């Protein structure tokens, strides 16, 4: 049959700082023993300092970027440009997962 | 686009007349002459073929269908509204009846089928009445012989003998006269000749004169033998020669 | 068993008068034989409900076409309108029909199986005792058949079906159907399965079963006074 | 566009009322007169059939008094093609009561769902309304024996004697003269019949020109037959009333 | 099940 | 007069006049001003309050990073139009990874005006828009009138008194074309053409709406005590 | 066993004449070229309803093209076939050839693989007994070849083609598409099996 | 007087918009005749090009629907075109569902009950067009059926249509009043037209070059169009007897 | 008639210029905002004695931070106000915020011009 | 009367007033030509500057269909574009399904049909636009003409909008004096000459020149715009011609 | 099964 899922690898790593926060992921993309790229940026600048990254099935991941980079856009142009909170973005993030409850996002999400 | 034409087309006037129906039934008076009268062992239903060009063959028009093997219709009014009325009518003959129940249906229940129709147009959006009278004649098991009328109202009504369009005024007069409850089919056949003659102007022959009975069973008609219940039609449309040979004994 | 034989001047299809439930036999008599318009018949082999229902449906529509073109029907016009159908639901009416007629256009003699597919032959055999039919057509047909010889090669390939096969059994129904004239349906043709007179009448003596009660049934409707 | 066409069939009048309700009634006037009277001991429908023929096949004819089911029967005053698909509508409402319940629908719940058809075409869909007034006879096991009436804006009341159609003002006032509680089927037989014969607009009342019909438990014990007056049967009960 | 030559 | 009751009905003379109903909805709207260069584009607006309570009403909306247009006649026509841009943008830019261009985002405007003129039930839009964007060809100023018309132009004025603004620019033209890699000295002649609308009232710090796209310049709108500077 | 040839004058359609279920021969005399246009014809192989229910489409479709439009060409007869063989890839089992003259384009030959894929090709083999001949067809092949040559070339390649596959067999039909018209060739197993 | 608009009855029981597509039929100007021979049936319409910026070959009203069935239209060419494309694919559609080619008269009815339709919904207008349909039936054989606005149909042993037609029908009518038989006796089709072409000439009492003519025919298996040079043929042979 | 989205020649329209004089036969509601907050009051216009005017609800919440005074045919107001509530709460879900005043308005007026045939 | 207020009814006369209304906007707008040459076709229309303001060259009114049909029409300028629009569908539909590029005359009747649709019902307008287009197929140039009323006919040259008369009168002339035919180089000065000749009509406001031409020579049977030099030649063969 | 060269 057609699987529609894969493994891209690759791990993040988010830490958080008194007055800073950092998101950190390798750049290596790899399908079953094959290494598919060494440079592939996996952690994204979203806008309103916040950085997201998606880790899993790589096209997954690309589309929930795509998702949350558009949500910020919308955000600006309904609200009058205010500024999108971390925890605004995590509740946006959470409702656009949540919409492929049954036919999910293999994605690990961390901002 | 889309029809935007959701509201009825016919309505009540400040006289509780419906100006639709009405101007229907006009329609149905300038139509040319058709009757039906009832015998004992049958029905006959005739009508004048008023020919638009005597470069047309008046033949290839019907204005007598078949609606089953037992039922036949003829009408006065607007021919295509008639054409379309028969086609409706021989396949809720069937939607309706024949494959629910395997047979076809009675007279009355066809009638009423095609009364419905007739109403939905009466009412329905953006449509206007059906204008044609139609009578009906019909056997089946149950009931015996049947003739009935049907106007553009969608109401109905059964007739021992009566006429429809032009000169129907008259011709019931001429009907009420002969008609007895002891008539033999070729007695209703000549009786129709005869009364079908007064609202012609023109020819009157087997080439501009259309009549069908329903009468016996005509097992020559059937197409198939083996099948003892099925004994065939008994609708018959009579043959130009078989029409001329009565208005010698006329 | 079901075949149809194309002769000289028309076409003759012949079926077994056996259905069944598993290996039981719920009909001795069964009529394979149907009526699509006057002079188009067809042989139903298969699901018995799906035969019926599919000959009867395209046999009322081609009834509604007959009247609204004048025209008496055509075979393709009945074979077209089965494909089509059984096409659409993808083998799942299992009708395998044997499809003959004559028409203005002349005699007709197809096969149609329940996916859609339809093929044209001067003989033809379908059902479970096919093989063993068109065993004997092989044998036994040549091109040029008489009315009485096609009518022989039809019974004799259905007898071999009866038989030789355990899903076909007792009479023979033929229909002819020669071009201008009226198709003629030989219900019971040949009659080679009469069973005979049992050894014991099993009539018992009245009072032998144990009755608990008796009641008349009212069938008539609510009655006047 | 199509707005250009439109009459609007549904709206109000600046006094409050509904054009085509008030215009359909002004149809129904012109009909022929339906009475209904309710006794203790059963109903009567008296109905008058319109200008007739000495042509119309009478024995097979039915324009005013149709059955529902076996307990409940309908006098039409209006369009009769308009009755007939409002009255098939209400057999399968009966079937599909019985169908659900296992039990006769009750007279009132089969007239409910008809008169709240009726009220529909009134307030939405912009088709005219069914220019017709039913007399309801009808018996169930609640309130026995009940005659109720309907009309085009959906409406409905029970009644001890009725009419619909034409005369109604008239045909009401001598029911309400000679009416009473205690009276019987045989009573009210004659009372629908002597009151049809002065409203008639008709030179005489003959057989010929009637449709008749009582719902009895005049049937065989505790049960209800429905009687619909055959043309022999219509002529014999206007001889033994002594109208003819 | 069903009937079924 | 017997033609004007919906916008499916042509006049004996060929006109639209639901259509030229719309247009007039324009003419009552307040004044805005479009200019560009090689290098910028340029929106000039005079907002309109209701009295000295009230907010000025807003006329320049942002579509994208590289596109904007002002108003002039009903808000709320303006509000979906530029809603439809938006997701236009959107859809160029997640699909082919390509921003609009601007020619193209005037014939999307056109052929969705168009619709709302020749089906029945439906009425013109009431709101004519300028829209301006920096492309892959350089700075662009289209005018959209609800007929569908869209025409791209080096300067215009739409609303009340907008003919006094277009004469100005008809002058200037070879003058403000020239103003390049200098966005403060295009916005100074986009206020002195607009000062040429204005009646009893004046370009106060409230009043006045700017916006600006060019080469190095995302499309900003600039409201309040950012275009004091300017008055 | 299917084939279509480009030769010099037009193109020829070969094919046998077997029908089965499992191993009953359920037809020995099938026509397997069918007429989709006066010139322009088709060899089905593959699923006998899914084969003839296309084949009856494609033919409404340019009766219909030539209504409006005139003759279609057979790379327009090709598409339309594809189009219904890629669009409902996941319910049919169709391999088809499609063959067709023109005037202008002479003899052409396109084959409609399982996928719905189109390939044009100076000849065309397909069907369970064309694997038996993919060597004998590809070696003996020659472009501009005649009537007589071409003939020769599909009769002794389908002779091949029966002998060695179970599914084929019968008679070998074959219908030449040239500027003369359109000819019915029929070869019997006494003729083709002594070859 | 809404009743003159949209296809609803007026008090005299007419339909007007159907009266007044029946006007528009001859919009165009242009008269068509139709004849039966033995072996075919041949159809001839006027043509008019009166500008000379046209290319004259586009400018036809005569449609080939099927392989069988030829179609000549009097009305607008919009209306024409329409009834044309919806006439080829009920034709196309018909011939795959039940196998054999729609007959002349069958399409005939099937049109005319479209138009029937028009008559009784009001959101459709009728097409301001009178359809003559043309073919040699595999069963009756030669074949004239005509269609108009009213939804009406009839066969014919021959026709005409357009401004002048009672001209030409009273012309056709007293040749069948003198031979006494509903068709053209005569073996080859090329002889049919040139009696069409000859009784046009007669009953118009005008002359005809080959650019002023269009012609039809139907044999056994295909309807077809003659070209100028064909009709030019066709007029020398008059010319000379 | 005339279409219900009609333009009037001075390109107005009708339907909406109309609604407008329906407002001004409304009883009276006053805002006034300050830096402490905002004010909102109404005219009741009991039309009899009897009524229980406590029962007259023309100041109606929408969230916590936004409330709301209607002036008119205030039987149109329920569906707008049911809008706003669903609005200001469905943002809430979404962005774990309270809405923007000026983002809900703009809400509710978007349903305005939801009108025609 | 109240014939000519609902689309799609007939008059007494037989006559569709909406659709006669719709050919007055036609009337009003500006002149567009069609010009049919030997191996292909030219088409050319009238750009009125109504201000200096207008950035020369920018308001491109001619569009192509597929890459083979150019569009030009005079009238309501956005029911043009939504009548390209349809085209482009059906262009892309056909070739969708039949591989080829659709035939001129194909593609003429598509937009026939589509025109005539908006005759039929009372809840359209008819289009307020005349469309000049065509191109080379495989049988060669085609010139079509297609007015409101959904009529088209093939055209040796075609002209309308407000100087139609005076064009008409300049192509009949062509048409006359090269029985044998015209090139598509000749046709484009040809084009030019008939723009600016027929701007008689609209000589208030001064105006721009736009061409393009399919050619099976010149183009390989391509739709392109007239640019550069070749434009350049052009204004000067017209401009010495109106001196 | 079904009909299959
Ligand atoms: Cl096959
Ligand atoms: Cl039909
Ligand atoms: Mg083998
Ligand atoms: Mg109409």
């Amino acid at each position: 049959q057609f699987n529609p899922y894969g493994d891209n690898g690759g791990t993040i790593l988010g830490i958080a700082g008194e007055d800073f926060a950092v998101l950190a992921g390798d750049t290596r993309n790899i399908t079953d023993y094959s290494i598919n790229s060494r440079y592939e940026p996996k952690v994204f600048d979203c806008g309103d300092n916040i950085v997201m990254s998606a880790n899993g099935f790589a096209a997954d991941g690309d589309a929930l970027v795509k998702r949350f980079k558009n949500s910020v856009k919308w955000y600006h142009f309904d609200h009058n440009d205010k500024k999108l909170s971390i925890n605004s973005a995590a509740r946006n993030i959470q409702h656009l997962l949540y919409g492929k409850r049954f036919f999910p996002y293999y994605v690990h999400t961390i901002i | 686009m889309t029809d935007r034409y959701s509201f009825s087309l016919t309505t009540f006037s400040p006289s509780g007349k419906l100006g639709q129906i009405d101007y229907a039934l006009t329609a149905v008076k300038q139509g040319v002459t058709s009757l039906g009268i009832k015998a004992t062992n049958g029905v006959v239903i005739a009508t004048e073929k008023k020919s638009s060009s005597p470069l047309a063959m008046s033949e290839t028009l019907s204005k007598v269908s078949l609606l089953t093997p037992d039922i036949g219709a003829v009408y006065s009014g607007m021919g295509p509204d008639y054409r379309v009325l028969v086609d409706k009518s021989r396949k809720v003959a069937h939607t309706s009846y024949k494959r629910i129940y395997g047979e076809y249906p009675p007279t009355k229940l066809l009638v009423s089928e095609v009364a419905k129709i007739m109403q939905e147009a009466t009412q329905s959006g953006g449509v206007r009445p059906f204008g044609v009278s139609l009578l009906i004649a019909g056997h089946d098991e149950f009931n015996g012989f049947s003739l009935y009328q049907v106007d553009p109202s969608g109401s109905y009504f059964p007739w021992k003998a009566t006429a429809i369009g032009k000169g129907s005024v008259a011709a019931k007069t001429f009907l009420e006269k002969r008609w007895n409850d002891e008539l033999e089919l070729e007695d209703a056949i000549h009786i129709a000749l005869l009364t079908l003659k007064e609202s012609v102007e023109g020819e009157f022959n087997g080439d501009t004169i259309e009549l069908a009975i329903i009468g016996d069973e005509n097992p020559d008609l059937l197409g198939y033998t083996g099948i003892p219940t099925d004994k065939g039609p008994r609708f018959r449309k009579l043959t130009s020669q078989e029409i001329n040979d009565r208005l010698e004994a006329l | 068993t079901i075949v149809g034989v194309k002769f000289n001047n028309g076409v003759v299809i012949a079926a077994d008068t056996r259905s069944t439930q598993g290996p039981i036999v719920a009909d001795k008599n069964c009529a394979k034989l149907h009526r699509i318009s006057p002079k188009i018949w067809c042989a139903g082999a298969g699901t018995a409900a799906d035969t019926e229902a599919v000959t009867q449906l395209i046999g009322s529509n081609i009834e509604l076409h007959s009247l609204y073109t004048s025209r008496e029907p055509r075979v393709v016009s009945a074979l077209q309108m089965l494909k089509q159908h059984l096409f659409k639901y993808q083998g799942h009416i299992g009708a395998y029909l044997i499809v003959a007629g004559v028409d203005p256009t002349g005699s007709h003699l197809f096969s149609i199986h329940a996916h859609g597919s339809t093929d044209v032959g001067y003989y033809l055999s379908l059902g479970s005792g096919s093989l063993a039919a068109m065993a004997v057509l092989e044998s036994h047909w040549k091109q040029d058949l008489t009315k009485e010889e096609a009518i022989k090669l039809a019974s004799d390939a259905i007898q071999a079906g009866i038989w030789n096969d355990l899903g076909s059994g007792s009479n023979v129904d033929v229909c002819v159907m020669e071009i201008g004239k009226d198709a003629e349906y030989l219900r019971n043709y040949l009659t080679p399965n009469v069973r005979e007179e049992k050894q014991k009448s099993y009539k018992f003596p009245r009072g032998t079963t144990a009755v608990l009660k008796e009641s008349i049934v009212n069938i008539c409707d609510i009655q006047e006074e | 566009g199509s707005r250009r066409y439109d009459s609007r069939t549904t709206i109000f009048s600046p006094e409050g009322r509904l054009y085509q309700v008030e215009y359909a009634l002004e149809s129904i006037s012109h009909a022929g007169t339906a009475i209904g009277i309710m006794a203790s001991d059963g109903i009567v429908l008296a109905a008058e059939r319109k200008v007739t023929s000495t042509l119309l096949e009478q024995d097979t004819s039915t324009e005013k008094l149709y059955k529902l089911n076996d307990k409940i029967a309908v006098a039409v005053a209006g369009l009769t093609a308009d009755a007939e698909i409002l009255i098939n509508t209400a057999r399968i409402h009966a079937q599909n009561y019985l169908k659900t319940y296992n039990e006769d629908i009750p007279v009132e719940i089969l007239v409910r769902r008809l008169s709240d058809i009726k009220q529909g075409y009134t307030q939405h869909g912009g088709l005219r309304p069914f220019g017709v007034s039913f007399i309801y006879a009808g018996y169930d096991d609640r309130y026995g024996y009940q005659l109720y009436t309907s009309n085009p804006s959906g409406n409905y009341t029970g009644w001890k004697a009725i009419s619909v159609g034409a005369n109604t003002s008239a045909a009401q006032t001598l029911l309400q003269m000679d009416y009473k509680d205690d009276m019987k089927v045989d009573d009210a037989i004659e009372l629908a019949l002597k009151t049809l014969s002065k409203t008639t607009d008709s030179s005489a009342l003959t057989y010929d020109r009637l449709e008749f019909a009582t719902i009895r438990k005049g049937a065989n014990d505790g049960e209800v037959y429905q009687k619909i007056f055959k043309p022999q049967e219509i002529k014999d009960i206007l001889v033994k009333t002594g109208i003819t | 099940x069903f009937l079924f030559x | 007069n017997n033609y004007d009751g919906d916008t499916v009905t042509f006049s004996p003379t060929g006109r639209l006049f639901q259509v030229e109903y719309a247009l007039e909805a324009i003419k009552q709207g307040s004044v805005t001003v479009g200019l560009r260069s090689n290098t910028h584009a340029v929106l000039v607006a005079l907002k309109r309050n209701a009295d000295e309570l009230s907010s000025y009403q807003k006329k320049i909306i942002k579509c994208d990073e590289h596109m904007g247009l002002s108003l002039a006649g009903l808000a709320p026509d303006a509000r979906v139009l530029s809603n439809y841009l938006r997701q236009q943008c959107n859809y160029s830019s997640l699909v082919f990874n390509r921003k609009l261009a601007v020619e193209r985002a005037g014939h999307l405007l056109c052929d969705k005006a168009q619709k709302n003129t020749q089906s029945y039930g439906g009425r013109p839009y009431g709101v004519g828009l300028l829209i301006i964007g920096y492309d892959k060809s350089g700075a662009h100023l289209l005018e959209f009138q609800p007929s569908g018309n869209v025409t791209e132009l080096y300067g215009t004025a739409i609303g009340a008194r907008s003919q006094g603004a277009k004469t100005y620019l008809e002058r200037t033209l070879d003058t403000f074309i020239k103003i390049d890699g200098n966005p403060d000295e295009l916005i100074k002649a986009g206020v002195e053409a607009i000062s040429q609308s204005l009646r009893d009232e004046s370009l106060t710090v409230d009043n006045l709406s700017i916006a600006i796209v060019g080469k190095d310049t995302p499309f900003t709108i600039y409201d309040g005590e950012a275009v004091a500077k300017y008055i | 066993s299917i084939m279509a040839v480009t030769f010099k004058d037009g193109v020829i359609l070969g094919a046998d004449s077997r029908t089965t279920t499992g191993a009953y021969i359920a037809n020995r005399v099938t026509d397997k070229l069918t007429r989709v246009h006066d010139k322009i014809w088709c060899c089905r192989s593959g699923s006998a309803a899914d084969t003839q229910a296309i084949a009856d489409i494609v033919q409404y479709h340019l009766e219909l093209y030539t209504s409006q439009y005139g003759t279609p060409s057979t790379e327009t007869a090709a598409s339309v076939f594809k189009e219904l063989c890629y669009e409902n890839k996941d319910n049919l089992t169709a391999g088809i050839i499609v063959a067709g003259y023109d005037d202008k384009n002479k003899g052409e030959v396109y084959t409609i693989p399982l996928g719905g894929s189109v390939h044009k090709l100076p000849y065309a083999i397909a069907g369970s007994g064309s694997t038996f001949i993919y060597g004998y067809c590809d070696k003996n092949f020659r472009e501009n070849m005649s009537k007589e040559e071409t003939v020769d070339f599909i009769k002794h390649s389908l002779s091949q083609a029966i002998k060695w596959d179970g599914s084929s067999g019968g008679v070998i039909r074959m219908v030449v598409l040239t500027a003369a018209g359109v000819e019915r060739l029929i070869f019997y197993p006494d003729e083709y099996e002594q070859l | 007087g809404y009743d003159r608009h949209i296809t609803i009855f007026s008090p005299e029981g007419r339909l007007y918009q159907v009266e007044y597509a029946f006007k528009a039929t001859n919009q165009t100007n242009i008269n068509s005749l139709a004849v039966r021979g033995k072996d075919c049936t041949v159809v001839i319409s006027q043509k008019k090009v009166p500008d000379k910026l046209l290319d004259p070959t586009t400018v036809s009203y005569i449609f080939c629907i099927s392989r069988t069935i030829g179609m000549v239209v009097n009305g607008p060419i919009p209306d024409a075109r329409n009834a044309a494309l919806r006439a080829k694919a009920e034709a196309a559609e018909f011939r795959y569902k039940y196998g054999y080619d729609m007959p002349c008269d069958v399409l005939a009815k099937r049109m005319a009950n479209l138009s029937q339709i028009y008559t009784q919904r009001a959101y459709m207008r009728p097409l301001g067009v009178i359809l003559t349909f043309v073919s040699v039936d595999e069963e009756l054989g030669p074949s004239i059926y005509k269609t108009d606005p009213a939804g009406y149909y009839v066969g014919y042993k021959a026709t005409a249509t357009g401004p002048k037609q009672q001209e030409i029908t009273t012309n056709l009518e007293n040749h069948f009043k003198k031979s006494k038989i509903d068709h053209i006796n005569e073996e080859s089709w090329e002889k049919v037209v040139e009696f069409a072409i000859t009784h046009m000439i007669d009953a118009l009492g005008t002359e005809f070059s080959k650019n002023d003519l269009e012609v039809g025919v139907a044999t056994k298996d295909k309807f077809f169009t003659l070209s100028a040079e064909n009709i030019e043929e066709r007029l020398v042979a008059i010319a000379e007897q | 008639d005339r279409g219900v989205s009609t333009f009037s020649p001075e390109g107005r329209l009708f339907q909406v210029e109309y609604s407008l004089e329906a407002i001004k036969l409304g009883s009276t509601a006053i805002g006034i905002a300050t830096k402490e907050g905002v004010v909102l009051g109404v005219e009741k216009r009991a039309t009899s004695p009897l009524l229980e005017s406590d029962s007259i609800e023309k100041i109606v919440e929408i969230d916590r931070h936004i409330g709301c005074a209607m002036s008119g045919l205030t039987a149109d107001a329920r569906s707008m106000i049911e809008h706003a509530r669903t609005a200001a709460v469905t943002h809430n879900l979404y962005y774990d915020e309270d809405i923007n005043v000026e983002s809900l308005t703009q809400s509710v007026c978007d349903l305005a011009l939801r009108f025609g045939e | 009367t109240g014939y000519d207020l609902s689309n799609s009814v007939f008059s007494p006369d037989g006559r569709n007033f909406q659709v006669e209304y719709a050919v007055k906007a036609v009337e009003n707008g500006t002149t567009s030509i069609g010009i049919k040459c030997n191996d292909g076709v030219v088409f050319a229309v009238e750009k009125l500057i109504t201000s200096k303001l207008l950035v020369p060259q920018k308001n491109v009114k001619i569009q192509v269909v597929d890459r083979h049909i150019g569009c030009v029409y005079s009238g309501l300028i956005p029911d043009g574009r939504h009548l390209v629009n349809r085209g482009r569908e059906e262009a892309a539909s056909f070739k969708k399904l039949y591989k080829t590029p659709i035939p001129i005359p194909a593609f003429a009747d598509r937009l026939g049909q589509y025109v005539q649709a908006h005759t039929l019902y009372n809840s359209v307008r008819p289009f307020g636009v005349s469309t000049i287009f065509g191109g080379v197929d495989k049988n060669g140039a085609h010139l079509y003409m297609l007015e409101p009323s959904g009529s088209y006919w093939g055209y040796k040259g075609a002209a309308t909008g407000k100087g139609r008369q005076s064009a008409k009168a300049e192509l009949e002339k062509l048409v006359d004096h090269h029985p044998e035919g015209l090139s598509a180089r000749e046709a484009v000065k040809q084009a030019a000459k008939i723009i600016y000749l027929a701007h008689e009509d609209n000589k208030e406001k001064d105006f721009e020149l736009e061409i393009s031409w399919c050619s099976l020579s010149e183009t390989n049977g391509l739709h392109k715009f007239v640019k550069g030099d070749l434009l350049q030649e052009a204004i000067d063969f017209a401009q010495k011609e109106i001196n």
